[PDB]
Order: C-alpha cells, then sequence, then structure tokens
C-alpha cells in the first residue's frame, strides 16, 4: 500500500503482559529493553488513567538504543482511543509564530474532548426517481429506495430535489442520506442495475444492495482537540487554518474562554475531555526560553503527558553559553523523571536482525544472520540493518534465492560503516575541506 | 346549518396500518403504510384480499 517498509514497522506495540506490566522478553516487536519498557508501560496505564496531568518523562540513552521504539510502542498501544502527538524539537521554529505559541499548540492539539452524537441516517438502492421539474425546476418528485428487508416510497421536498439534482441521482444508485443535513453521498452502484450505466467504464466497480432497514439511527463519537476548537474561533474559516497552517498566534482570550466552555460541558455531560500525549523528539533541540515555557505549561490542569528523547550528554543548551545534562537545564530537569535505555548484548542484536528480517521480505541464511550480527556488534544495529536490504538486492541481482555471506560480504564491502567513513576522512584530510577551508586539489 | 365543518391544514402524521406505531415507510407496492421489516415481511405476503381491509381501516381504497 501506501505504507512502506520503514524503520519502526516491526513496532506493534510496547510488548508487556496488561494484567501485571511485567515485559515479555520479546513480544509485539520489541527486544530487550526491558526495565524501560515496564517504566513506559506504567506511563502508559497512568495515560490511560487520565487522573494525573501534566508530567514529564524523557527517555534517555544513546543513540540506536530503542528510545523511539519504545515511543513508537507506546503509541501503538494507545491506538486511536488517546491523542497521540508527535513533535520534532526542530518543527517549533517557526516564521508564521513566535516558539512558545507553536509550543502552546502543541500542547492544545494534545488534549482531546469526546462529543457523542446521534444522527437518523438512510440508506439504500434507489428503485427510481421521479422529478418534474416543470422553465423552473423542483417543483415535486418522488423518490423509491429498497434495502433487501424494505422497499418505501417518499415525497421529496423542493431543497431535497435540488441535492438529488446535484448529485445525479440515478435508478441502481446506493445511495445514504444524512437527513439533518440532507447531504447524499452515494456509495456505490447497485450491481443488478450494472446494464443501465452505459456511461460508466468497466473499470467501474458495483455493489450489493444493503441490508436491514432503510432508517436508522447511526451515533458518531468525535473526539476534537482544544487546538482545532482554538482555531475554529480565530476567524470565520478558521478550520480552513488546520489544514494549510496560517494561524497566527491564537489570542490568548480565546482560548480562557474555550477553556471555561470546555469545563462548562464537562460539567453538564455534553463533552468527556481525553488527555493525550505530547512526544517531543530529541528535546535538546529547544531553547531556554522554551524550556521556561514548558515548565508552567506543565502546570495546567489540561495539560497532556510529556514524553521526551535526548541522546545528548553533558551538553551546551541551546540560546545560553553554559552545559548541563542531556542539555537541559537543571531547573527544566527538575521537573521531569527520566528513563534509561541501555546499549543490546548480541544475542538481542541478533533478535532485532532477525525481527527486521521478517519485517523485509529477506531470507536470511543462518550464517549470514550470524555475520550480520557479528556486523552489528562492531559497526552498530542501525548499519547491520540497513546491510538487510543492501544483501537482498544484490542477492536478488545474482538471483538467489536465499541472502548468503557473499551477499553480506559484497554489503559490507560496498557501503563503510561509520567508523570506517571517519577512518577514511582521517585517512583523507588533505582531499577533504577541512575546518579551515583547506583543500588541496592535487594528485 | 348543517353545514358545519372543514379538513385541516395542518399535515398529518404518519402511522402504520398494521400495528398503528409510527410508521417512516409508504410501500409503494400496496400503498400501505408500515412500521418496520418486520411488518413489511407480512404486508408482501397478506392474504390477497386482506391488503384493501388495512386501507380500508382508514377509509382509504385503491377505488
Ligand atoms: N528493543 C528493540 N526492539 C525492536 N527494535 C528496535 C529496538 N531498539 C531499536 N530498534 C530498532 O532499531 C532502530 C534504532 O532504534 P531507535 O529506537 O531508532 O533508537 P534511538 O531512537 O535511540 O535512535 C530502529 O529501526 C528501531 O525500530
Amino acid at each position: 500500500g501506501l505504507n512502506l517498509i520503514a524503520a519502526h514497522s516491526h513496532i506493534r506495540g510496547l510488548g508487556v503482559d496488561a494484567d501485571t506490566l511485567e515485559p515479555r522478553p520479546s513480544s509485539q516487536g520489541l527486544v530487550g529493553q526491558e526495565k524501560a519498557r515496564k517504566a513506559a508501560a506504567v506511563v502508559l496505564e497512568m495515560i490511560k488513567q487520565g487522573k494525573i496531568a501534566g508530567r514529564a518523562v524523557l527517555i534517555a540513552g544513546p543513540p540506536s538504543t530503542g528510545k523511539t521504539a519504545i515511543a513508537m510502542g507506546m503509541a501503538q498501544s494507545l491506538g486511536q482511543d488517546v491523542p497521540f502527538t508527535t513533535l520534532a524539537a526542530s518543527e517549533i521554529f517557526s516564521l508564521e509564530m513566535s516558539k512558545t505559541e507553536a509550543l502552546t499548540q502543541a500542547f492544545r492539539k494534545s488534549i482531546g474532548v469526546r462529543i457523542k452524537e446521534e444522527s437518523e441516517i438512510m440508506e439504500g438502492e434507489v428503485v427510481e426517481i421521479q422529478i418534474d421539474r416543470s422553465t423552473g425546476g423542483a417543483k415535486q418528485g418522488k423518490l423509491t429506495i429498497k434495502t433487501t428487508d424494505m422497499e418505501a416510497i417518499y415525497d421529496m421536498g423542493s431543497k431535497m430535489i435540488d441535492a438529488m439534482t446535484k448529485e445525479r441521482v440515478m435508478a441502481g444508485d446506493i445511495i445514504s442520506i444524512d437527513k439533518s443535513s440532507g447531504k447524499i453521498t452515494k456509495l456505490g452502484r447497485s450491481y443488478a442495475r450494472s446494464r443501465d450505466y452505459d456511461a460508466m467504464g468497466v473499470d467501474t466497480k458495483f455493489l450489493q444492495c444493503p441490508e436491514g432497514e432503510l432508517q436508522k439511527r447511526k451515533e458518531v463519537v468525535h473526539t476534537v482537540s482544544l487546538h482545532e476548537i482554538d482555531v475554529i474561533n480565530s476567524r470565520t474559516q478558521g478550520f480552513l487554518a488546520l489544514f494549510s497552517g496560517d494561524t497566527g498566534e491564537i489570542r490568548s482570550e480565546i482560548r480562557d474562554q474555550i477553556n471555561t466552555k470546555v469545563a462548562e460541558w464537562k460539567e453538564e455531560g455534553k463533552a468527556e475531555i481525553v488527555p493525550g500525549v505530547l512526544f517531543i523528539d530529541e528535546v535538546h533541540m529547544l531553547d531556554i526560553e522554551c524550556f521556561s515555557y514548558i515548565n508552567r505549561a506543565l502546570e495546567s490542569d489540561l495539560a497532556p503527558i510529556v514524553i521526551m528523547a535526548s541522546n545528548r550528554g553533558v551538553s551546551r543548551i541551546r540560546g545560553t553559553d553554559y552545559k548541563s545534562p542531556h542539555g537541559l537545564p537543571l531547573d527544566f530537569l527538575d521537573r521531569v523523571v527520566i528513563i534509561n535505555t541501555h546499549p543490546y548484548t548480541p544475542d538481542e542484536l541478533r533478535q532485532i536482525l532477525s525481527i527486521r528480517a521478517q519485517e523485509e521480505e529477506v531470507d536470511l541464511t543462518p550464517d549470514a544472520l550470524a555475520l550480520l550480527t557479528k556486523i552489528g556488534q562492531e559497526a552498530g544495529l542501525r548499519y547491520a540493518s540497513n546491510l538487510i536490504t543492501t544483501s537482498q538486492l544484490i542477492a536478488a541481482k545474482r538471483r538467489a534465492k536465499q541472502v548468503g555471506v557473499e551477499d553480506v560480504q559484497r554489503s559490507f564491502k560496498l557501503f563503510y560503516d561509520p567508523a570506517r567513513s571517519v577512518r577514511f576522512v582521517q585517512e583523507s584530510e588533505k582531499r577533504l575541506i577541512g575546518n579551515d577551508g583547506v583543500v588541496d586539489f592535487s594528485y | 346549518t348543517n353545514i358545519e365543518s372543514a379538513p385541516s391544514l395542518a399535515p398529518m402524521k404518519h402511522y402504520c396500518d398494521v400495528t398503528g406505531l409510527p410508521a417512516p415507510y409508504l410501500d409503494p407496492k400496496t400503498r400501505l403504510r408500515y412500521h418496520n421489516k418486520e411488518i413489511f415481511a407480512m404486508i408482501r405476503n397478506l392474504p390477497q384480499g386482506m391488503g384493501e381491509q388495512f386501507l380500508e381501516a382508514r377509509g382509504a381504497h385503491t377505488v
């Protein structure tokens, strides 16, 4: 489909025993990281429980240690029931809005208003439409519709006859009508009438006739974020800015009104509030102004849980000239509990490579899997994982049905790991442009 | 004067000719009004003369 195979495609969840929060040694595509997966599951539990507001969790550990994978596993194990917002910290440096506004909108996106509503929908196959159009138009008309269980005839009001003519509704068409709006969606063409559709090309699909009553109440459960309500109220087509962007800085008094109204809907029982998650990937790309805003944004009642990942050691905080762990100021780190990811053992690399060789359509011979495991220890999990794809493509060039050591050796030879890449750089320093701008082009 | 009433101009509500419950549906074949598919199932397999009796209970007829 339109989803291709990607680095996290094998992550199907968090892989944790829901009855105990005990991490299974592997399941759902996660291998090892047990203590981190347990902690992320305790966070997952209190996300679903909703009662706790505005806690920040940092996931800290070396690169390629499963920090994003654990974040993806939580998103896959929350699903649609909870808003999940993913933010690269690079994203808030907008030219449309100040970074605290962008960071506000991200917090607003992570709280859902859940609104439960009903409508009568009428659905069936058009048996015939008569419209007289009596110079003039839309004067009078009759509609016959059937399911497999019933047939009925309707006199149409004139603004419904406009809708029918607007949708060019025809005998044999399977339609739904939402009654209160009066919109008509043509779900398809009935197969029994296929002969009538002489203008439709042979690529046209057909459907069986609907089933049950012509009319029923269908309940829709909308969830709309606080950010969407904020943007809707900004201007006469405010929602149109939810797509194009081009929201301004939304005025604070609009948000404060909306918070009061959402508290009314909660107290009136018309809506539920559904606290989500904001995941800030590589949070160290934020600067000292951002962290100061976050500190008090987390103290709001309508704050999500915030989950964060950092590669960084003791490192220079952006927008200042001093260093702190993770590159995060200690005053912010005071508000944050930290989950650590550790490096993988060779058998865990073997398992992750196996899983990655299941998600990609690749057969590894046992010696090729052993060699990729050895390469994974020497050159890192990510590089050996990129040799999997390379080896399959080389094997297919030699038309092999399974990837052999020869294909992995060709991969290792053709594509350098980071360490050999650095060593190549440390040897080529006269041909590569130095930090001084100096370079020699002669042989 | 003994001439003393006229029809209403309001639109009348629709009730099932069988069970008297409210009727969203009018059957185009027999012109009986019916509540649901269960009553439509009996209407379409009525004994041949019975359809005109359900109409006649509301003074309607085919002729
Ligand atoms: N415990 C694990 N189980 C399964 N796959 C993993 C695990 N850890 C890492 N991976 C995969 O290996 C790659 C690197 O891990 P990633 O989570 O991106 O590390 P980081 O986020 O720290 O850079 C990704 O494709 C990820 O899906």
